[PDB]
């Protein structure tokens, strides 16, 4: 039935990059795979009971496979080679038995999506606690619900650089084993039910990243300990309900991702502005009410989406940052902009939509690296500007 | 069978006969089949019917006994000009091939190389006469006699040991007429000199030749022609800075090499277009890059280029800048300053946010800009809808 030729036709790429084959809805897996031997990658999807046999070893370029509800086995040299070759993996389980245990036999793993519906007998998975054998493992990403967190994230605790979980409303407990992380560097928790921020999460000392995304914290109070995160550059905690921020942010001097989009902060502090390292600072669709005019020690902040926000009052502080490249201020809750933009020199970002204004001044021609494609702003208030001045941003 | 054709990469109309019992008499009906591939086919003969398949040039042979008959012998003789050979056992290869005379390419994959049949089979390629491309997937431990016999005439010499040695000898100054020398998965652990004792050669690959070093390139000045010097996949893991001398070079195929730095002197060659560094050990890219203004594809894929100089972009005819799985923190806005960009990878970096400059670029489109999602919501709406319209229109 499938010829080479229509696998060959069927070739493609995948979302790393890679070429991958979308094996989808077949019986098994047909014996002219094998002769592609320039694939990288395939998408097994809902192909149960398949052996792979040895031929696999024709696939030199094969360095992932995408399991989708495949309850596949494998051959002893296969299983070799692919021991000896494999380097991703992305396993989905609808269904235990689709699952595998020959895959965690290989040791060359760097990259691992356990994405699925993991029961709440998590310590009881042998087959988790056998990433051991992999001797190269740094992104495990655990779409599943993962109440207790398993000691086979304690077995790869050096060798593991980004940790994913999607625990979809269930408590991350058990901390000890994510105060056993050494080497992790990137902590992405999003949406493990965090009633506030885990003492294991705190326990890390080597994190860069930590995404909280969808997580209920309550506060950020322990910072006089994230200061040991000196290698912290990226704090990922927005779709949260944080209504405020304290001065103990003071604590991280490396930190320029900051993400506190979406909260339930009602006023910007000032001693958040006090911190003039952070570069990226989002705060889009939150319920500011105004920002204190220390915002002008944030010079290098490159990023501040204030939009959507519940801002009347912008200060004349903010302007005086002239590297604030990326700014978004739509849909918020402003009267008039401000005349004095012109030292903004580096500012490719400006939206203005939906928000009330009366009539748009000519200092919008003083901006340098603005664009008509990066200016999103509405036709009529298109019309409503000078040839010469639409010409500035229009004609590239 | 109209519905089973199709093209090759060479934009010929294709037909893959794929183990049947024999072939059929409506294929040999066809009048539009330009390259029809005998794969599998346990001891046919070639009916005479071949006088309607006046297209077809391309006969491609896989594991195929064929028996021939005279008047379709005589229009092979008068028509057929490429030949591509696969066989397992060295009496598997027929021998009316020696009658051809049209024929210029031929590629003998399957060991040539046996017990008093060592090039003794194809000791009748003597016979032919106008064979200028010849390939050799053929695990040959020494080159043939009879190549340096025929190579007066051959513009071309594929030879692919699947790792065994050549013994070259310095044979291939009677071939004086190549123009491309493909030595492939040779394991020659070192250039000869019988590529330096050559002139006219234009196309220069030693892929897979486990070239530990290549420090012999300097010599490369008395090849006044290369224009192509595909030295990838080898144990390279320096480059001489001699090969400055090589102004002449267009394509210069370095990746998927250990070579950790570049020297400012191999920047110095103004002709170069194509500069694939990819799955390297480069960590800094020099910023003499921007006098190298003929570039067009520069291929740094999975590298440990960490911040793109801004002289980069000096040169404005990049047109396919392959950035993707390297350590990329963030790309600079004056990529918005390139016209001829028109596929940019980004996707497997640790790329914070894409800039606004990005959708300056015309040509550019989301096919062309592949990027993971979340890094392609980070351009404006709008200019996200420039994008995505670049996508549509």
């Amino acid at each position: 039935e499938w010829t080479p030729d229509k696998l060959r036709q069927k070739l493609q790429t995948n979302a790393h990059n890679r070429l991958e084959l979308p094996l989808i809805m077949l019986s098994g897996l047909p014996d002219t795979v094998f002769e592609i031997t320039e694939l990288q990658s395939l998408k097994l999807e809902i192909i149960k009971n398949v052996m792979i046999p040895a031929t696999i070893a024709q696939l030199d370029n094969l360095q992932e496979l995408c399991l989708h509800q495949c309850s596949v086995k494998i051959h002893s040299a296969a299983l070799s080679f692919l021991k000896e070759n494999l380097k991703v993996l992305s396993v989905k389980f609808d269904d235990m038995r689709e699952l595998p245990p020959w895959m965690y036999g290989l040791r060359n793993l760097e990259e691992l999506y356990l994405v699925g519906s993991l029961s709440h007998d998590i310590s009881k998975n042998v087959t988790l606690e056998s990433l051991r054998d992999l001797k190269s493992l740094k992104i495990l990403s655990i779409k599943s619900n993962v109440s207790k967190i398993p000691q086979a994230v304690v077995d790869v605790s050096s060798h593991l650089q980004k940790m994913c979980v999607h625990n979809d409303g269930t408590k991350l407990v058990m901390l000890n084993n994510l105060k056993k992380m050494t080497n992790l560097t990137e902590l992405e928790l999003v949406h493990c039910d965090l009633e506030r921020i885990p003492h294991a999460v705190f326990s890390l000392l080597s994190l860069q990243e930590l995404d909280l995304k969808e997580n209920n914290l309550k506060s950020i109070e322990e910072i006089v300990s994230f200061q040991h995160l000196r290698k912290l550059t990226v704090l990922k905690l927005w779709y949260n309900s944080i209504a405020y921020i304290p001065e103990h942010i003071k604590k991280l001097t490396s930190l320029e991702r900051l993400f506190f989009s979406h909260n339930k902060v009602e006023v910007l502090p000032s001693h958040l502005f006090l911190c003039n390292k952070i570069r990226y600072l989002d705060l889009s669709y939150n319920d500011i009410r105004f920002i204190p005019p220390e915002i002008g020690v944030l010079q290098s902040l490159q990023y501040f989406s204030i939009t959507c926000n519940k801002v009347e009052s912008l200060p004349d502080e903010l302007y005086f940052c002239k590297k604030l490249k990326t700014l978004k201020i739509g849909k918020n809750s402003l009267s008039v902009l401000s005349p004095k933009i012109g030292n903004l020199l580096f500012l490719s970002y400006l939206d203005i939509k939906g928000n009330h204004f009366e009539v748009l001044p000519p200092e919008l021609g003083d901006c340098r690296a603005l664009k008509r494609a990066g200016l999103v702003v509405e036709d009529a208030l298109f019309e409503t500007l000078p040839s010469d001045v639409r010409e500035q941003m229009k004609a590239d | 069978l109209r519905q089973r054709l199709t093209k090759n990469a060479q934009d010929k109309l294709e037909l893959h006969l794929f183990m049947l019992s024999g072939i059929p008499d409506t294929v040999f009906d066809l009048v539009e089949l330009e390259v029809l591939k005998l794969e599998l086919i346990p001891d046919v003969t070639i009916p005479p019917s071949i006088a309607q398949l006046t297209g077809l040039k391309e006969l491609w042979l896989y594991h195929t006994a064929a028996k021939i008959e005279a008047p379709a012998l005589a229009f092979l003789r008068e028509n057929l000009r490429a030949l591509h050979i696969k066989f397992t056992d060295i009496k598997e290869i027929p021998l009316w091939i020696y009658s051809l005379k049209t024929l210029e390419e031929l590629h003998l994959t399957g060991n040539l190389s046996a017990e008093n049949n060592r090039y003794i089979v194809i000791d009748g390629l003597r016979e032919l006469k106008r064979l200028k491309v010849l390939r050799l997937k053929s695990n040959l431990s020494k080159l043939p006699q009879v190549v340096t016999d025929v190579g007066v005439h051959l513009q071309k010499l594929s030879i692919n040991n699947e790792g065994t040695k050549l013994i070259v000898l310095n044979s291939l100054k009677k071939m004086v007429n190549l123009t491309e020398l493909e030595l492939i998965r040779c394991d020659l652990e070192r250039i000869p000199h019988s590529i330096f004792s050559l002139h006219n050669l234009q196309e220069i690959d030693l892929k897979d030749n486990n070239l530990k070093t290549i420090e012999e390139i300097i010599s490369f000045q008395h090849l006044h022609r290369l224009t192509c010097l595909k030295l990838w996949y080898n144990h390279i893991a320096y480059i001489p800075i001699q090969i400055g001398n090589l102004t002449n070079l267009e394509r210069l195929y370095l990746n998927r090499n250990k070579i950790e730095k570049i020297p400012t002197q191999l920047f110095y060659c103004r002709k170069l277009r194509y500069l694939d560094l990819s799955h390297n050990n480069l960590t800094f890219l020099p910023a003499d890059i921007g006098l190298l203004q003929n570039l067009q594809n520069l291929a740094v894929t999975a590298n440990r280029i960490e911040a793109l100089p801004p002289e980069l972009f000096q040169c404005r005819k990049l047109r396919a800048l392959h950035l993707g799985n390297n350590v990329l923190q963030s790309l600079p806005s004056r990529v918005g300053e390139l016209t001829n960009l028109t596929q940019i990878e980004l996707r497997g970096n640790r790329l914070e946010c894409l800039p606004v400059e990005l959708g300056e670029c015309p040509l550019l489109k989301r096919s062309g800009l592949v990027v993971e999602e979340d890094l392609f919501s980070t351009l404006p709406p709008e200019v996200k809808e420039r994008l995505w319209r670049a996508d549509k229109e």
